[PDB]
């Protein structure tokens, strides 16, 4: 009990130290990396007490505001999920610390940058741990705004700002659904607590689950909400590595994971979740096939992974769905950091088409990127396997809609596809980056970082798949091609993508087909869903609302009316003249009437 | 006004409409009277032109108001609620809108004359004392 | 120039803590005893 | 009666103060009297606190009272550099307007007779008029004065006659007994006009979407000390009164709420939308203010206890955050006289700490957890949702746009390139930081202990 | 909390007695006003009373 | 160890029996009813807490 709360609270202290003069020193950040280090060291312990005996805990140390009936209070449930997840975040983020010390080493305000890092992570901890739903909302929204502060880090260029605003916007659109659900549980279940809600809702909830689903779509970048995530790469790399790889965006489905039994109450929820998660895997992966940024490709990848695990929830297997995240973080952090090594090495040139062929120029980064790509690919005993195979297999043997399963298949093909694209252009070719070569892999902390993530990247799949209690109950029978399919689809991926890529190498200019222009225009989706509705609204908010509705009628209807009528009346009564015969005769007739 | 008051309800629309026409004519003669009194027309024929104008206009307004009101009473057969006059109220402005040949003044007259009439009926229903 | 801001923080922190210490310690002494 | 006397007593102190020391006098003692005001907060968990025959202190009033006492020093700190070249007698005349004003507030919150409450409710109108008209900049202020004025009176006057009526149709006009002797009024037609007569003034003073036109045009004009009050308080007091008079009415409210719930539920999204495209900042803030007050007014009309809790919380939170945005904008307006938002440009580059305050202030404008703003808002969405399951689809859009424009005012007047030639800026005074720190700290401490702000229900 | 409850405030009792007396007084005024309106309508209606007679 | 102890309030006759115009009956009985209401809310708070306890306590 004391343990977990300590593995949270100590993280708070450096921010407190932020006003202390040490913050102004160059010396500060290493206290932070060390801080997360101790935090991790401490963080392992609850997991082990969780291991052999398996106990789980909730604490709610202090009620915050006792309403009638409802009395919300902060409450740190520490179940399987919340205990297992913390060491992961501490681990990868610690590696990001060590990375960032080098990636930014030139940069002024770097100390502030780390402050924002810890400030982000702590909110993430607020989200993963919280029992009481409202506390989940503070973790939610706070993570959102940290995303805003970090995306806009290079605040000078406008594009960073638009990206930030874009991200907050789609998150907010999800937040509408989150609030709808959040109200509905209170109106009905009278709760805001997972105990209450799990207890009282044996009955089917026809609607809250869908709005909550929309909220889950928020962070997770489903198909209707994907674009901000690709645009979020515009912030400096260690940031995008930090959370758009893993620590942020996975939380959006993590929410949905937390509420499995209610999902289980419905059929339509598992349904639609699958219905959409599949198609976002596909539609994202297609754009992922054909890009030129390192980071955009890796971004589309991460979202596609998210769609996959989203059907993993929608296939009614939450446990594996959570299992996939814990593997996923290592992979993606690996990719973005090695990519950061490339990019920093070359004076920052994201575009692959003038990215060199540097297989030998940076051999260690090469190794790293290779194990990474193989891990994401889903190689048979490497870490990505223990998720991906179990997943898609379970999807196979499950009763379900099939067309979505098909989509899972094309998607898992395309994984191999773009994953080979980046390898090919990054390394194999005779180099074509502009001459001079400032390249310098060397700087030991970076090395140590990538080392540790490789270590996890290879052992963790086996170790964790072994240690966890068998909540899965395995399906292992008919047929044989069942298990083969995951491999053969990959192999088709490498064969087609690679022979195609080599065919690109044979002169003969061609001009693009329509499919190329489509999938490489990110599905056209941003360029239509952004240049259109925003125009109709910003026009409408002036063509109408700002203007005629409220500056010109709403003022005409009662100030300008009376103000005019008094003009007429006042010039009429006070008619300036004053000839006697006039009004005097008026006295006459007014007497005759009176 | 006591004559006009015994509607009853809205039966025999003509009997009522004649009375409203009478009231409109009366007010028209008064307004014409002060107008002539305070705006010396010059050349008396123009003065009777003026009074013919106002008298006919107000008489028209009263007529159309009365009969649309009673017809609405004899058609909707609600027939007692205030809205029953309001159409006529709204109608009345349009009459006024026609003689002035202006959409604006006709439009405003529709709304305010309507609300005034509605308040009148509401008042008959509630015994509001005014004086 | 970053002088004016840091000065502001020096002041503000100095007062909030100036009164801050006696209060916190008073609360602690009240906790341990009475 | 103890807090109220010294508030009167500063006036002699102001007039007799040495000519160049007055700001210190008024500041220090206003702070002290704030602390004395704070002891009132205790209230009781059951019975409304009582005092003299002529005052009482419901939990609904106390946080407001504390706030109102709290604002005076702030307005002083803002004002005392805005004006300097003014003659001593005139300045000394000037703070009297402010303090006289809050005196009317401390009186009009504790009420108790609704006729006393009214006459003070309308008495507030004078000093704020004088301030808007004599010390506002640019020409339009003259015209603005009128809009600020008649819209109050045209609302207030019928309310007045209505009040007199009731104390004739029943016994006393006093609030406690009328809370107890309350009996339903119902349909007919006379009773409906009674309803509007007892609502329209309160629904004018906190702007309603169909009637809010004066409010932006007040804020465009008023010198900042007028702005802080006109925004942070008077709206909120109109809300306080409307929460008061709802002790009567019922069941009729069930039948008459609808039109105003339409003007409000639609006007919120609408005004927020207009808010998304202003030319100049000082107005942008004002429309944000209306866009939040609509939430209060539906929160009052659905009359569910959650809705009044949320009503109270949101009233106070919006008070502080709005005043904060105003002073925080006036600073720019003084540094560059631009007013138009486009000229400020890369203000963050040239100075940092103000950017931090922009961040905190806007950040709580959008309302994110666990700001009392947010928690104030979420309740009324809850009760609204109970009242109609559809209603959420409207509330959600609000929570969209209030994000956007809020962040917008941040990213447009800050992040980005400095304008080149604007050499005028001069590196942030201590009083500036002091001032806005004074807005924002209470606002954040206050989240720790909501239970003292949620009010009577 | 105890010390504050001593030095500054008080038990509810004073609040409660005060509220009692208040409600009594204001109630009495209320009923008197209504009765006064009765007396006045009658007295003007009849002239029988001392203080409306012309 | 100077120390506090619990306060309690005596019963009073309810509104139902005080007449249509006494304010003091309505008032005493009002405060009683109000106390009773707040109390009842607290009891529902307790039963919900025991509900949460049972929920988490199950494996």
């Amino acid at each position: 009990a004391s343990l977990t709360l300590t593995t949270l609270i100590i993280l708070t202290i450096p921010i407190m130290m932020s006003n202390s003069n040490i913050y102004k020193t160059n010396l500060y950040p290493n206290y932070v990396k060390t801080t997360v280090s101790y935090a991790f060291t401490l963080s392992l312990v609850p997991l082990l007490m969780f291991m052999h005996t398996g106990q789980e805990m909730i604490i709610s140390n202090w009620h915050w505001m006792t309403l009638q009936t409802v009395e919300l209070s902060l409450s740190f449930k520490m179940d399987y999920f919340s205990v297992m997840f913390i060491p992961v975040a501490l681990f990868v983020t610690w590696s990001i610390m060590e990375f960032s010390m080098w990636y930014m080493h030139s940069d002024p305000f770097i100390n502030r940058f780390f402050k924002y890092l810890v400030l982000f992570l702590i909110t993430m901890m607020i989200l993963v741990t919280a029992n009481n739903l409202f506390q989940l909302f503070i973790g939610w929204e706070g993570v959102g705004i940290m995303s805003f502060l970090l995306i806009g880090w290079w605040h000078g260029r406008t594009d960073a700002n638009t990206a930030a605003l874009q991200a907050i916007l789609y998150n907010r659109i999800g937040d509408i659904g989150f609030v709808l659900s959040m109200a509905w549980f209170l109106t009905h279940s009278n709760a805001w607590d997972l105990q209450q809600i799990f207890m009282l809702n044996n009955e089917c909830p026809n609607m809250p689950l869908i709005g909550l689903l929309l909220a889950a779509a928020g962070k997770s970048a489903q198909f209707g909400l994907h674009p901000w995530l690709p645009s979020a790469m515009e912030g400096p790399t260690p940031v995008s590595a930090l959370l758009h790889s893993s620590t942020m965006v996975v939380a959006g489905v993590f929410l949905l994971i937390r509420f499995y039994p209610l999902m289980e109450t419905n059929k339509l929820v598992q349904t639609m979740t699958l219905c959409l998660g599949a198609i976002t895997t596909l539609f994202t992966a297609l754009c992922a096939i054909t890009q030129n940024d390192i980071k955009k490709i890796v971004a589309f990848s991460t979202s596609s992974q998210l769609g996959l695990m989203m059907v993993t929830i929608g296939i009614n297997q939450p446990h594996l769905a959570f299992l996939h995240i814990c593997m996923h973080a290592f992979f993606k952090a690996m990719l973005f950091m090695c990519s950061g090594s490339i990019i920093h090495s070359l004076n920052d040139e994201q575009d692959i088409r003038k990215m060199g062929g540097l297989y030998k120029a940076m051999p260690f980064t090469t190794t790293a990127l290779i194990i990474g790509s193989l891990a994401l690919t889903g190689m048979p005993y490497l870490t990505g396997f223990y998720s991906k195979d179990l997943i898609i297999e379970a999807v196979n043997m499950s009763y379900t809609n099939a067309w979505a399963l098909l989509m899972t298949l094309i998607a898992t093909s395309l994984t191999a596809a773009y994953s080979t694209r980046i390898i090919f252009f990054a390394f194999l070719g005779k180099p074509r980056f502009p001459p001079l070569v400032l390249i310098n892999e060397n700087n030991p902390l970076l090395i140590n970082s990538i080392k540790r993530l490789l270590i996890g990247s290879i052992f963790a799949g086996f170790i964790i798949s072994n240690n966890i209690p068998p909540m899965t109950v395995p399906n292992t029978t008919m047929p044989l091609y069942m298990k083969m399919t995951a491999l053969i689809v990959t192999i088709m991926g490498f064969m087609l993508a690679l022979e195609l890529n080599n065919t690109t190498y044979y002169l003969k200019f061609k001009y693009p087909s329509q499919t190329y222009k489509f999938s490489n225009m990110l599905g056209y989706y941003p360029s239509i869903m952004h240049r259109l509705p925003t125009y109709h609204n910003l026009s409408m908010s002036q063509k109408s609302a700002s203007s005629l509705l409220d500056l010109i009628w709403l003022e005409t209807i009662l100030p300008k009316t009376t103000s005019f009528i008094q003009m007429k009346m006042s010039i009429m009564v006070s008619n300036q003249k004053g000839l006697i015969k006039l009004y005097f005769l008026s006295f006459l007739i007014t007497i005759m009437i009176s | 006004l006591h004559k006009y008051s015994d509607i009853p309800e809205g039966t025999e629309c003509h009997r009522k409409a004649y009375a409203s026409t009478s009231i409109g004519g009366a007010t028209g003669l008064i307004v014409s009277a002060y107008s002539i009194a305070l705006k010396p027309p010059a050349s008396f024929l123009e003065g009777v032109a003026r009074t013919g104008r106002y008298t006919f206009t107000s008489a028209a307004i009263g007529a159309i108001f009365g009969l649309t009101s009673c017809i609405s009473a004899q058609v909707r057969e609600k027939p007692d609620d205030p809205l029953n006059y309001f159409i006529g109220g709204c109608a009345g402005g349009l009459t006024l809108g026609a003689r002035t040949r202006s959409y604006g003044i006709g439009a405003a007259a529709c709304a305010y004359m309507g609300l005034t009439a509605a308040l009148v009926k509401m008042g008959q229903l509630e015994g509001w004392q005014v004086f | 120039s970053g002088f004016y801001d840091r000065r502001f923080l020096k002041l503000m922190r100095f007062y909030i803590l100036l009164t801050g210490i006696p209060v916190a310690i008073g609360i602690t002494l009240v906790n341990v005893f009475i | 009666l103890k807090i109220i006397i010294p508030t009167t007593m500063l006036l002699p102190m102001t007039w007799m103060s040495k000519h160049n020391m007055i700001w210190i006098n008024a500041t220090v003692h206003s702070l002290l009297i704030s602390l004395i005001s704070l002891s009132l907060l205790n209230q009781l968990g059951e019975n409304s606190l009582n005092f003299s025959l002529t005052f009482f202190s419901d939990s609904l009033s106390a946080p407001l009272l504390v706030l109102t006492t709290w604002l005076l020093p702030l307005m002083l700190m803002a004002s005392q550099s805005h004006l300097s070249k003014e003659t001593t007698t005139r300045k000394k005349l000037y703070i009297t307007m402010l303090i006289l004003l809050q005196l009317f507030l401390i009186m009009t919150f504790t009420a108790t007779e609704l006729i006393l409450f009214y006459i003070l409710f309308e008495a507030t109108l004078v000093p704020t008029l004088i301030i808007i008209t004599r010390w506002g900049n640019q020409t339009e202020r003259l015209n603005a004065g009128l809009y600020f004025l008649f819209y109050t009176l045209a609302g207030s006057l019928p309310l007045l006659v209505a009040l007199v009526y009731i104390q004739n149709t029943t016994g006393s006009l006093n609030f406690l007994i009328i809370h107890y002797w309350s009996h339903p009024l119902s349909n007919s037609w006379s009773n409906i006009f009674m309803w509007l007569a007892c609502i329209m003034a309160f629904m004018v003073k906190m702007p309603l979407y169909g009637l809010h036109l004066w409010l932006p045009k007040a804020h465009v004009e008023a010198p900042i000390a007028g702005s802080m009050v006109l925004a942070a308080v008077l709206l909120k007091l109109g809300g306080y009164g409307m929460m008061r008079i709802t002790t009567i009415l019922n069941p009729l409210t069930n039948y008459m709420a609808y039109p105003f719930l339409m003007l409000s539920m639609w006007g919120m999204i609408m005004t927020s939308s207009i808010c998304l495209r202003q030319t100049d900042l000082k107005s942008l803030i004002a429309y944000s203010s209306v866009s939040h007050m609509a939430l209060v007014i539906v929160a009052i009309m659905i009359q569910t206890p959650w809705s009044f809790m949320g009503a109270t919380a949101l009233m106070i939170a919006h008070g502080l955050t709005s005043s904060m945005l105003f002073c925080l904008a006036n600073t720019n307006y003084e540094r560059v006289h631009s007013r138009t938002m486009i000229l400020a440009r890369g203000l963050q580059t040239l100075l940092p700490l103000m950017a931090t305050w922009w961040l905190m202030a806007s950040l709580t404008n959008l309302a994110l957890p666990p700001s009392i703003n947010l928690i104030g808002e979420l309740f009324i969405i809850t009760a609204s949702f109970s009242w109609s399951n559809i209603t959420i689809i409207l509330m959600g859009m609000n929570m969209m746009i209030t994000a956007l424009y809020s962040l917008y005012m941040l990213i447009t007047t800050q992040r980005g390139k400095y304008t080149h030639h604007i050499n005028n800026i001069k590196a942030s005074f201590t009083r500036e930081n002091a001032l806005m720190a004074l807005h924002i700290l209470p606002l954040l401490l206050l989240t720790l202990n909501p239970k003292m702000i949620l009010g009577p229900l | 909390s105890r010390w504050i409850a001593r030095t500054f405030y008080d038990g509810p009792e004073k609040n409660y007695e005060k509220t009692m007396a208040i409600l009594q007084i204001e109630a009495e005024k209320a009923e008197l006003r209504l009765k006064e309106l009765e007396v006045r309508r009658l007295m003007r209606a009849r002239g029988d009373g001392p203080w409306y007679q012309y | 160890r100077y120390y506090y102890y619990h306060r309690e309030f005596r019963r009073v006759p309810d509104i139902t029996e005080c007449e249509e115009k006494d304010i003091l009956c309505m008032f005493e009985a009002e405060m009683q009813w109000r106390r009773d209401y707040k109390v009842d809310q607290e009891i529902v708070n307790i039963i919900q807490e025991r509900l949460k306890a049972c929920q988490q306590r199950e494996g």
